[PDB]
């Protein structure tokens, strides 16, 4: 029992509900982000590609800005509301200070929201997680998560959905101070990270590029596959 | 308020600053701006015996029930704006009675209503009709005040017509010859004359009420 | 079972069952009948207060809302005179504001969205009445019903109330298009006889007509001349 | 069950059993068919309230118009279809005022969409039973077709079908539908074959099926409503045709 | 500040409203064959222009009819009432024909919205007195469109260029002239 | 202190007073007026204008942009009564193309081919519309606002800035010499 | 503030309930409003969401405005609102958490 209520606190101190509210999260697709030297790269996994489907309405990938982006697992509905209010409070924060937003005052505003959700019966909490990531003033990248209870956390590589143990495995030992040394060379580990869980080739794979003084950008499927047809051509040598 | 409170019915306030700028302006720039239209003929009344005469020269009588009637003085729009509220609550009043309405309580509902807005909105009315009770004749004021007189008159030749009345009138007339007075009454002032006449006769207080054409 | 108290509730099925025991409510009040004719429209009921101590100018079923529409009711009578009242307020407002009656099919979507509010908040309890409402609009007449979900629809003639299954099957097979006002009077007196339980009289029946001349609700008098002419 | 009371409470396993109820409440509802073409959008029906004692007032029962370029079709509650009609045609004018051009499909739907969804998370209230298919055309990307969920999702499709034997109509249109290369006349072929063979009718009548065409003539966009006798002219084409076929074997 | 000038005019089975040019609209259609004519500020007739649609195609869509001229004169009318304390500073000009009967009508109102329905002739602006006599004096029933159209632009010119447009049955006709 | 800007076939030709603003890649908003009110109203329209294309993923046109700023500004001189600001407007479509709009101090939105602003005005107008044509080309353009200003100059006038010029047309906004 | 008509057409109900509500106390005792405003809090606490409009005919029906029309009825139609926010942030300021 003591998981029918959002406040009550388990014998043991558990908050139940909210940690309900994680297995949705765990059971969408995977989504990875790596930080590299000068260059941030994202890459969420397609699922279920209908025939008569419009991709450009199911995208996992968004711009709150001109220098951050963000990928999301979980409930489909609950991303769009946060995605919003983040865009709204960008241009907000740039009204009030004249110089851009930081990647940590976004996180933090996001957790924030995410956690006001969490204090009352009445009101359900988000069940989605979210991958910061973006450049700052100076030029620092940076990689930030958020969680469903609204805490955050600074990484040099990570993973969210299903997957993301044998991901997460994987990038322990695959990431290291050269295989960052170029875009080409991050692009390559993104692919190879999210080639350990998803089948069927490089058909079912949504990339994101951004560099710095520049706008992000989604790679097309001819660039995907060559990436994968050097990938591949690599390993058999 | 805020733009995260919902929004409420009403009169709206959001022109009065700039507006009071610019009359100003364009007075000391020398520029003319549109102005409302304004009634000030004579109107009269006269309680005879088993009635009420209403007389207006020019239709400026309006309707309020099929018992009571009424004229007004001053801007048009408020004076058909108030007669059309009135008309429309006594419907809803008669239809939740059943029964004819009573002049007091048309008079009770203008008097609340002009006192509500402190006089600002402009309309003097004479108020007359038959009840279960008798005739009754009253005079409403723009601020909220009312009087209850045998004979009333309103309007530009208001000298005149009262006088008339104050040399001719007597109590328990009859129709014709109170018809005649306010017809000379009004004429004393200055077009046409129009006249409104309610009869007890006409008026069955028995039947239960239906809805007028 | 657990789903049949709460009114927000879904069932396991998609279904929501505090509707379905409001509208069995209505299906167990007194009957009432309506038929569209080629110039007019006539509403007929059973009388409650069936006694010699009944003030017969005190309440009536049968109600008027504007010069042009009027309405009668199966189930709850004091939920009836609310609904009563906030339409005729609603038609006043129209009036009002548009310098002209209001249409039949405006009046009948404003009491629906009214009436569809209380069947989505906890903490209170949906309408248990179905109305049927006339008029007369443009040189020809209407004819609608509303649900206590807040759903309308339009006839060309129907029952509702006790025993209504019959009464549509009675109205199925004895109903014609080109129909004047008399034999459709007729018609739904025979209707209101078929299930009456009882001896009809001048003084336990209710009926209303509208046509050009605007709605009106007929005194016992005519009511006991059709009575005798049937 | 004890995670199914209310809208604000989580399984064990991360669902939410009332949202799920109410989107199983539409398969109740008639059938509902969207087929995007070349030239044109298309919207069929099926007509459910069928009597002898019913009256045949306004121009549809199903398909409603929200501004001068778009149209929907609702399956599900009636109450709650006709709040919603009312919110996006406000919301439509109301767009209208602020840029004095006409608004967004993606747009609109998306700004139901979040009305649907704020539904389900604040307790005390009961999401709404309604499912939406959209049509329209505007400048950004031309011809469009939408659908919406009881949940608050949405999509963007060329085909696709909501109510009964949905998935059957969606397998059929999956199989049978050519991308790049459908003209109006072949896709309301497609849609009477369809609509034929979803329907649990021997025959199919013209008196149940209501279909809606929306197109662009001469820089205006033109919604019309599709009388009897061309109905009965399709299903007679449709019908002969299957003939032919058969007899052709 | 100048203001303006609008005019409209009565013939048979067809209806004339003008209004003068200087080489801002003032004249916005509400209709096949309805349109309204504004004068005074600019702001306020914009505005006044902006909402009245707003409200129109509201209706339209919620009706499901064309709407008549003199429901179109009762909102206007009610818009206007509404800031009755602090008003728009607007004149409006209403001519059309009924859609269904095809009967002439023309209507003025003023700053806070009250009606006016004359049979033969309105005039709105600063210059009304200045025109109404020789509204009064070319004025004559039963003209033919060209006939009206000849008279209404006298009017106009009589006291920079001049619109006019013509609804008919079957068409509308809109000219720029210049004296 | 003064705007002036012609609009040409397949572009628009602006030129300030040494005050430009940048919305979008294909969009300027010239404001004049007093110093402290003619920035804040700048940033609140670019904010939004920039919130606007992150939230749909494609940018407003001028004309939606000019009736949005039309609305704002109208709402912000029913409260701050003390305000003056004027502005002007210029942008491209991909579908319509270039496009030039004026603006008074009261929120009039006007779409002229050509408009000026400042103490500079009626004569400048004038010989813009006597030595103007819908054809002009950009040099001949240039001809026009170096003699108009050669024209205000002589009138007991003295131009303190060299009025900077800009182009906006399919590519973008370019930077011309101070002339 | 702008006219003197604005702040007394704003805070119209409020004072006409504190009349009566004096005038009750004094002529009755403190039951008479007590029970007043605790009918009034019920049936004021069940409503559509602040983003959609609702009815409010209980509330009428125990005020006594449910056969009256005044200007709040027929001027500045609140249902066809001209500007509206986002529902989310309507509810979470009805909730005071802004």
């Amino acid at each position: 029992s003591y998981d029918r209520a959002i406040t009550v606190f388990s014998p043991d101190g558990h908050l139940f509900q909210v940690e309900y509210a994680q297995e949705a999260v765990k059971k969408g697709s995977t989504a990875v982000g790596v930080r590299g030297r000068d260059i941030v790269v994202l890459g969420v996994e397609k699922k279920s590609v209908a025939k008569l489907q419009d991709e450009r309405t199911v995208r996992k990938i968004c711009a709150l800005d001109d220098n951050v982006c963000m990928a999301f697992a979980g409930l489909t509905a609950d991303a769009r509301i946060v995605i919003n209010r983040a865009r709204v409070e960008c241009q907000s924060h740039r009204l009030t200070v004249e110089d851009p937003v930081t990647v940590e005052y976004i996180t933090r505003y996001i957790a924030s929201l995410k956690q006001r959700y969490t204090q009352s019966n009445g009101r359900r909490p988000f069940g989605i997680s979210a991958l910061i990531v973006g450049f700052d003033f100076d030029g620092t990248p940076r990689l930030y998560q958020t969680d469903p209870s609204g805490t955050y956390h600074a990484w040099k590589a990570n993973a969210i959905g299903r997957g993301a143990k044998s991901v997460r495995e994987f990038l322990e030992k695959n990431y290291t101070d050269e295989a960052i040394e170029t875009d080409d060379l991050t692009i390559k580990l993104v692919i190879k990270a999210l080639l350990e869980v998803v089948q069927s080739g490089g058909k079912n794979i949504e990339l994101a590029v951004m560099r710095r003084d520049q706008s992000l950008k989604i790679l097309n499927p001819e660039e995907i596959e060559k990436y994968v047809a050097e990938i591949e051509k690599e390993k058999e040598e | 308020v805020s733009v995260y409170a919902p929004p409420v019915g009403g009169f709206s306030f959001d022109n009065c600053r700039r507006n009071a700028v610019l009359e100003a302006d364009f007075a000391k720039r020398g520029y003319k701006l549109p102005k409302v239209r304004k009634t000030g003929t004579t109107i009269a009344g006269v309680v005879y015996k088993d009635g009420i005469v209403l007389g207006a020269d020019t239709s400026k009588i309006h309707f309020i029930s099929p018992n009571i009637y009424c004229c007004g003085a001053g801007t048009a729009a408020d004076t058909d704006m108030t007669t059309q509220l009135i008309s429309s609550n006594l419907e809803l009043h008669s239809l939740s009675t059943g029964r004819l309405p009573r002049v007091v309580t048309a008079n009770r509902m203008l008097k609340q209503m002009l006192f509500r807005y402190q006089g600002y909105i402009g309309a003097a009315l004479v108020l007359g009709g038959v009840d279960v009770t008798g005739p009754h004749l009253y005079s409403i004021y723009p601020h909220g005040s009312t009087d209850k007189l045998p004979y009333v008159t309103m309007g530009s030749g208001s000298l005149a017509a009262m006088a008339v009345f104050e040399d001719k009138f007597r109590p328990d007339m009859e129709e014709e010859e109170a018809k005649n007075l306010v017809s000379e009454a009004i004429a004393a002032g200055i077009s046409n004359i129009d006249l409104c006449v309610i009869s007890k006769n006409k008026l069955d207080f028995l039947r239960p009420y239906t809805v007028p054409n | 079972r657990g789903y049949s108290f709460s009114l927000t509730t879904f069932s396991p099925s998609g279904k929501l069952v505090q509707i379905e025991y409001a509208l069995a409510a209505v299906a167990g009040g007194a009957p009432s009948v309506g038929i569209k004719a080629a110039n007019g429209v006539v509403l007929a009921t059973e009388k409650k207060q069936k006694s010699i101590l009944y003030d017969e100018r005190s309440v009536h079923k049968v109600e008027p809302i504007t010069k042009h529409i009027g309405l009668v009711y199966s189930g709850m009578g004091p939920d009836y005179r609310v609904l009563v009242h906030r339409a005729r307020k609603l038609a006043q407002q129209y009036y009002l504001v548009y310098q002209e009656p209001i249409p039949t099919a405006q009046l009948v979507q404003r009491v629906a969205s009214v009436m569809q509010e209380y069947t989505q908040s906890g903490g209170v309890r949906p309408f248990g009445v179905s109305l049927l409402i006339c008029g007369w609009n443009e040189g020809r007449p209407y004819l609608f019903q509303s649900d206590p979900s807040g759903a309308y629809f339009a006839w060309k003639a129907t029952a509702m109330g006790k025993n209504y299954v019959n009464g549509k099957t009675f109205l199925e097979k004895r109903y014609n298009e080109d129909l004047e006002l008399e034999d459709a009077i007729h018609t739904a007196i025979l209707t209101l006889k078929e299930s009456f339980e009882g001896q009809m009289t001048e003084d336990n029946i209710e009926v209303g007509i509208c046509n050009e001349a605007g709605f009106r609700r007929l005194t016992p008098t005519e009511v006991k001349d059709y009575l005798a002419a049937i | 069950r004890r995670y199914d009371s209310r809208t604000t409470i989580f399984s064990p396993e991360g669902r939410l059993y009332q949202v799920e109820y109410a989107m199983e409440a539409i398969g109740h509802a008639g059938t509902c068919l969207g087929i995007l073409a070349n030239d044109g959008v298309l919207l069929a029906a099926e007509r459910r309230n069928i009597h002898k004692l019913l009256d045949e007032v306004f121009f549809s029962e199903k398909i409603y118009k929200l501004n001068e370029d778009m149209a929907c079709s609702v399956a599900g509650i009636t109450s709650d279809a006709n709040v919603l009609t009312n919110e996006l045609r406000l919301i439509a004018q109301r767009y209208l005022l602020q840029y004095q051009e006409p608004i967004p499909c993606e747009q609109l739907v998306t700004a139901l969409c979040d009305i649907k969804q704020a539904y389900t998370q604040f307790g005390g209230k009961r999401p709404f039973g309604v499912s939406l298919l959209y049509i329209g055309w505007d400048k950004h990307y031309g011809f469009q077709l939408y659908q919406s969920d009881p949940s608050g999702n949405y999509g963007g499709w060329k085909a696709t079908c909501i109510g009964n034997n949905s998935a059957a109509a969606v397998s059929m249109l999956k199989q049978d539908y050519k991308e790049g290369e459908m003209t109006l006349k072949s896709a309301l072929a497609l849609a009477i074959k369809v609509l034929n063979k979803t329907m649990d009718v021997s025959k199919l009548s013209a008196e149940k099926v209501e279909i809606a065409t929306l197109t662009r003539e001469n820089g205006k966009t033109v919604i019309r409503v599709l009388k009897q006798k061309e109905v009965e002219q399709l299903i007679k084409k449709h019908e002969e045709e299957e003939a032919k076929a058969e007899r052709e074997k | 500040y100048n203001g303006g000038a609008v005019m409209a005019m009565k013939g048979k089975n067809c209806v004339a409203i003008a209004a003068d040019r200087r080489f801002f609209q003032k004249i916005f259609p509400m209709g096949d064959r309805l349109y309204i004519g504004l004068a005074g500020l600019a702001t306020d007739v914009q505005t006044v222009a902006q909402r009245l649609k707003f409200r129109l195609n509201l209706y339209e869509l919620k009706e499901g009819r064309q709407i008549k001229p003199y429901t179109l004169m009762s909102m206007v009318a009610n818009l206007l009432y509404e800031k009755r304390f602090g008003p728009y500073y607007t004149e409006p000009v209403i001519a059309g024909l009924d859609p269904k009967t095809f009967k002439p009508f023309i209507c003025s109102l003023d700053l806070i919205g009250c009606p006016m329905v004359t049979d033969d002739f309105v005039v709105s602006g600063t210059c009304a007195e200045q025109m109404y006599g020789m509204c009064e004096s070319l004025w004559e029933p039963n003209m033919d469109p060209d006939h009206l159209f000849e008279t209404i632009s006298q009017a106009m010119l009589n006291a920079m260029g001049v619109i006019v447009h013509i609804i008919e049955k079957d068409k509308i006709t809109t000219r720029t002239l210049k004296a | 202190e003064y705007l002036i800007g012609i609009q040409g076939p397949d572009y628009v030709l602006v030129a300030s007073d040494r005050k430009m603003f940048k919305m979008s890649e294909k969009i300027l908003l010239l404001c004049v007026g007093e110093a402290g009110d003619t920035v804040q109203f700048a940033e609140y329209i670019q904010k939004n204008v920039q919130l606007y294309k992150m939230r749909n993923g494609y940018e407003l046109s001028p004309t939606a942009a000019a009736n949005f700023t039309r609305r704002n500004l109208a709402d912000c001189l029913r409260s701050r009564t003390p305000y003056h600001v004027n502005l002007l407007l210029a942008g491209y479509d991909e579908h319509e193309g270039p496009a030039l709009y004026y603006m008074d101090y009261l929120a009039a939105l006007a779409k002229a081919p050509f408009a000026a602003h400042g103490y500079g005005a009626f004569l400048t107008l004038s010989i813009l519309d006597r030595y103007y044509t819908p054809t002009i080309s950009r040099e001949r353009a240039v001809e026009l606002l170096r003699k108009c200003l050669e024209e205000l100059q002589k009138r007991f006038i003295l131009n303190l800035p060299t009025f900077s010029v800009r182009i906006i047309d399919k590519n973008g906004i370019h930077d011309l010499d101070n002339i | 503030p702008s006219h003197p008509l604005e702040l007394s057409e704003k805070n119209f109900q409020l004072n006409q309930d504190k009349m009566n509500f004096s005038t009750l106390r004094n002529i009755q005792g403190l039951f008479a409003p007590l029970k007043l405003q605790m009918e009034f809090k019920a049936v004021q606490q069940v409503q559509r969401l602040p983003f959609l409009s609702s009815s409010n005919l209980s509330l009428d029906v125990l005020r006594g405005n449910d056969e009256t029309i005044g200007f709040e009825d027929i001027l500045n139609d609140p249902s066809q609102s001209e500007v509206m926010g986002e529902p989310h942030l309507m509810v979470e300021y009805k909730l005071g958490l802004l």
